[PDB]
DNA sequence: AGCAATGTAATCGTCTATGACGCGTCATAGACGATTACATTGC
């Protein structure tokens, strides 16, 4: 498979702890994983934008 | 000097130290054995009637110290067995051996080798461990709930983290730490800061030269200090820091054949008790510094012919025994003629023997 | 001159192989990390994006093990060269070559397909447009890096990306001889067991993360630095 | 690869055990050399089986000795990281410690371990690790650490006597008795447990050093020693001696130098604790102390001053020399407390190197 | 040189503090102490 899952998509969904991700390292949580079809509409709303 | 009671095979270990505060002369030995020889004893009896007895330790105890004061008739005893603690005893009297920790738990961890009671004249004591370090106490009893509280974090000068043999309280604020190897500091009570620390000024050629004992003189600006050169003893004065010269035998200058043990200052400063290994004692004038008299120390002096140790247990003849410590009862603590107006003496010698001694 | 492309995922706010055809461990050059910038540029932004592509080369050195050669601009382009260190030319060769043609009756073999560079670029859309805000394009360029190395590319190419099988099989190759030397003691066991080190899920650093985490630091993890 | 493959196995249970390879588990443990060599025979090709065909991690499980499980696997099969998993390199030890005993088992010559470490010295390293691993393999096993699986140690304590004539039964299954010769400073090779020995004032010395001088002047005292501390064989030796001809030799007795190591040294020739076989209490105390320098030195010994390592063993010493017996007074082990407790206090040790003289003679 | 001793670090179990859920209770995780392995000392 190629989805390509993100690293913040995964912590979530499972068991988490929120102090571990730090001496880990993965912790960034402000770009949030973004859906495909969501993606596709803000990208063209980000690209309206600019006109 | 005049004989006076004595008791041979007192323990069986090999009893180290000896202390005394009137009433007492409490005296630690080899085998965790606290055995008070209660000091007023009449007639000629020997003292093991008087001898309260008190298993303490299975490890062993080397030194021991005790202070009674006048109040409430408060007397503790600290001794500081081998395996590194602190052992505290409320004598009280048939005297009961009430022991009260008055220490703290998170402390225990290191092994101190010998202390020093400080009278209030705000009771104070000094023990420093087998690392350098010369811990400082406070003692509050004050209603039965004594509490020791720490204050001392004296380091060790001299590196590295050397043995702090010997322990001392001035009069009034200091405090001499004797270490393996000369370097016997001097601090102040209240400042935490090591004053001039010198060293035993005859240390040329690598070799054992360890300070035994230090000890103070009464007012308080003496620094009589013992140590060991080679094989043999000397004693070295200062002044509260100057050298002043050493103590000899008439005859390099030394006072003893052999290692000097253990020094103590009478009540006023006017005689020294130098106690060798080589089997007798001289006695000193601290002003004029020489010897006033000999005395020969002899196995065959215990009046009980049963008592008497004079083969060991390997099998030799250690007819002149040595002497691990000797001490100063001050005026009026003996029991006896003329015990008011004279000074008493008392020796722990290596044949298992404590024998005192009267002014004369 | 295999060539495979992820699915195209952007979050804002193409592996090559120059193998053969075909159970096979891939192992790297001797590998480039090799991105191109645009805004839907080399011009002066490239400038400073070098240094931040520079800014991984802990995570580069440190981390993984590599040795980086040269950053150079190819045009329009990020060069980050990277040569394997734990797996040099010596170490292929005794390992899966050498014993290779001795023992062809043996099977369960891998067969070697080497990692060329990777390129899988996203040019990000911000409102600011002509100019450019930074100090938050850091996170935004860690994240992208961080989710493709824990979560795809590790699970089958563990030896050319992974973090805790490379190091594994560094503290392991060196004995990795005497044991297969000792079992059937002429080689043959040892073209295998470095396809089994690289074989196992467990070492993947997603199974680290959930199990019970004893030793409290390690694979810090955090790439492409402010400058 | 976890994109993609989430949804089939959710939460953190059972994708631990998804994502954990099975192990096939091999047990080491669980007998004469037919018996012992077809289960190590068996043992090497059935993990080799595994990793030639099946492609399965092997699992090295074994119960070494009490102070119980414990497991060497391959490869890494751990969680997360820790930093003591740089242990493969033990693993491959005692799968070569394997071979290498399986090959030398049929040769039916026993071979020292200090040659099975020359051998193969970039494995190996340390004799110690060697040493470790036998006595794990012969516990393992259930192998009496008495009976050898042919591994003998390299032979270490000489002695001086003025015949001592051993016998023993030679494997190969046949017995042959041999006789081994003495009477010039030398060393007895070998001899079992089971073998026994005869013989044709017994003065022990733990530096060896000074022993070279008193093997010179000599001034008929059989003169077993050993070296700084006792090999096996040494103890074996006195121990076989005490029990088939202990009426003829009289005050046998230990000589070290008065430094915790010569205390400690006198007592693990003297008393062991626990586990105890043999034990030599025949021995008598009578070493150069701290009251046998200072006592002579007026008519001369360097002297020393006490270490913090050598003061922490002496106070370690004491603590358990002395920790369930009742009294200090009475006990077997009276001399050696008062004299480590002297030392203790005196704070100065006393080494023997120079003061030699007519102490090893009795009278 | 075969056979010891110990100090130190790493790991494992347990206790308690805090957060979350249906003011009390349960789960989780972080920190502390105990146990063991390795090697750096030493004849
Ligand atoms: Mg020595």
């Amino acid at each position: 498979t190629n989805k390509i899952t993100c690293t913040q998509d995964f912590l979530h969904q499972y068991f988490v702890t929120e102090r571990v991700s730090i001496q880990f390292g993965l912790n960034n949580k402000t770009v949030k994983r973004i859906n495909k079809d969501e993606f596709d509409k803000a990208v063209n709303c980000i690209m309206s934008w600019t006109n | 000097f005049i004989a006076t009671a004595n008791a041979g095979k007192a323990h069986d270990a090999d009893i180290f130290s000896v202390s005394a505060c009137n009433s007492f002369t409490v005296s630690c030995s080899g085998d965790g054995y606290l055995k008070v020889w209660d000091n007023k004893l009449l007639d000629n009896e020997n003292p093991k009637d008087k001898s309260y007895s008190h298993f303490v330790h299975k490890s062993g105890l080397h030194h021991v110290d005790v202070l009674q004061t006048i109040e409430f008739e408060l007397c503790l005893v600290a001794t500081t067995s081998f395996s590194g603690d602190l052992l505290f005893y409320r004598i009280t009297r048939k005297v009961i051996f009430e022991k009260l920790d008055l220490l703290d738990s998170d402390m225990k961890k290191h092994s101190f080798w010998a202390l020093k009671w400080g009278a209030s004249n705000s009771h104070r004591l000094v023990a420093t461990d087998v690392k350098g370090t010369t811990y400082i106490w406070k003692f509050h009893p004050f209603n039965w709930s004594p509490t020791l509280e720490l204050q001392g974090t004296v380091e060790s000068p001299m590196t590295p983290s050397q043995f702090a043999t010997s322990v001392d309280i001035s009069e009034r604020g200091l405090i001499a730490t004797g270490f393996n190897n000369g370097t016997v500091q001097i601090s102040e009570l209240s400042t935490l800061r090591p004053l001039y620390n010198f060293e035993s000024q005859h240390s040329m050629i690598n070799n054992s030269n360890s300070i035994r004992s230090v000890k103070f003189s009464p007012q308080g600006s003496l620094l009589a200090i013992a140590h060991d050169s080679n094989s043999f003893g000397c004693i070295t004065l200062y002044e509260t820091g100057e050298r002043i010269g050493s103590l000899s035998v008439p005859t390099g200058e030394f006072a003893h054949s052999s290692w000097v043990m253990s020094l103590s200052f009478n009540d006023s400063g006017e005689t020294l008790c130098s106690a060798g290994w080589d089997g007798k004692l001289r006695f000193w004038d601290v002003k004029t510094k020489e010897r006033i008299t000999t005395l020969n120390m002899h196995c065959d002096d215990i009046e009980i012919e049963e008592d008497i140790l004079a083969v060991d247990e390997h099998g030799d003849s250690l007819a002149e025994p040595g002497v691990f410590d000797v001490k100063f009862l001050k005026k009026g603590w003996r029991s006896g003629m003329g015990a008011d107006l004279n000074e008493s003496l008392c020796c722990v010698c290596l044949d298992r023997s404590i024998r005192w001694f009267r002014e004369a | 001159a295999r060539d495979i492309t992820f699915l195209t995922v952007f979050l804002e706010s193409t592996v090559r192989i120059e193998g053969p055809e075909p159970n096979s461990l891939y192992i790297p050059l001797l590998l480039k990390i090799k991105l191109n910038f645009k805004m839907n540029e080399e011009q002066e932004l490239f400038t400073k994006l070098r240094e931040i592509v520079g800014s991984s080369i802990r995570f580069w050195e440190e981390q993984l093990f590599y040795q980086v050669q040269d950053v150079s601009t190819i045009e329009n382009h990020v060069i980050l060269s990277l040569k394997c260190t734990i797996l040099t030319d010596a170490q292929i060769s005794t390992f899966i070559s050498k014993p290779r043609e001795l023992h062809t009756h043996a099977k369960g073999y891998p067969e070697i397909y080497y990692l060329s560079e990777l390129s899988t670029t996203v040019n990000f859309f911000s409102k600011e447009g002509n100019y450019v805000e930074i100090s938050h394009v850091i996170p935004h360029f860690n994240e992208y890096f961080s989710s493709l190395i824990v979560s795809q590319l590790e699970f089958e190419y563990p030896m050319v990306f992974s973090m805790i099988s490379r190091l594994r099989l560094k503290w392991q190759q060196s004995s990795l001889a005497p044991i297969s030397y000792a079992l059937t003691s002429n080689s043959v066991l040892l073209p295998i067991m470095l396809n089994m080190i690289a074989q196992d899920k467990s070492s993947t650093t997603a199974y680290q993360i959930l199990c019970r985490r004893r030793g409290p630091p390690i694979q810090n993890f955090q790439i492409f630095s402010i400058p | 690869a976890l994109e993609g493959l989430r949804k089939k196995y959710k939460t953190r249970q059972e994708l631990v055990k998804a994502l954990t390879p099975k192990r096939r588990s091999i047990h080491l443990n669980s007998c004469s050399n037919a018996d012992v060599l077809a289960h190590i025979k068996h043992f090497l090709s059935l993990a080799a089986n595994s990793l030639e065909q099946h492609q399965q991690p092997i699992s090295i499980v074994f119960q070494n000795k009490k102070k119980i499980h414990t497991t060497l696997d391959f490869p890494l099969n751990g969680p997360h990281l820790s930093t003591h998993q740089f242990k493969l390199k033990r693993c491959a030890i005692l799968l070569n410690l394997l071979k290498v005993v399986m090959e030398k088992l049929p040769l039916g010559k026993n071979t020292t371990v200090r040659d099975i470490f020359y051998s193969n010295v970039e494995l190996f390293q340390r004799q110690a690790n060697v040493v470790q691993w036998l006595d794990v393999i012969r516990f393992n096993f259930k192998l009496s650490p008495r009976k050898s699986l042919n591994i003998i140690p390299a032979q270490k304590g000489l002695v001086y006597s003025p015949p001592i004539d051993i016998y023993d039964n030679i494997l190969t299954p046949k017995m042959q008795k041999q006789t081994i010769f003495s009477g010039k400073p030398c060393l007895i090779p070998f001899f079992q447990d089971d073998a026994v020995i005869k013989l044709g004032n017994i003065v022990i010395v733990e530096k060896e050093a000074v022993f070279t001088k008193l093997v010179n002047n000599y001034h008929n005292t059989m003169l077993i020693t050993g070296k700084g501390f006792p090999d096996f064989l040494t103890r074996l030796f006195l121990k076989k001696l005490e029990q088939y001809c202990s009426n003829l030799i009289s005050d046998c007795s230990i000589f070290t130098d008065a430094d915790p190591y010569g205390i400690s040294i006198a007592l693990n020739y003297t008393h062991s604790n626990e586990r105890n076989a043999y034990i030599c209490t025949m021995a008598n105390y009578k070493g150069i102390r701290i009251t046998q320098v200072l006592a002579q030195n007026n008519e001369s010994i360097q002297l020393l001053s006490l270490n913090q390592r050598d003061y922490s063993l002496a106070k370690n010493l004491i603590a358990s020399l002395t920790a369930n017996s009742w009294d200090i007074a009475t006990s077997p082990l009276k001399n050696v407390v008062i004299e480590c407790q002297r030392e203790i206090f005196f704070q100065k040790k006393a080494e023997m190197n120079e003061i030699d003289a007519g102490i090893f003679k009795y009278k």
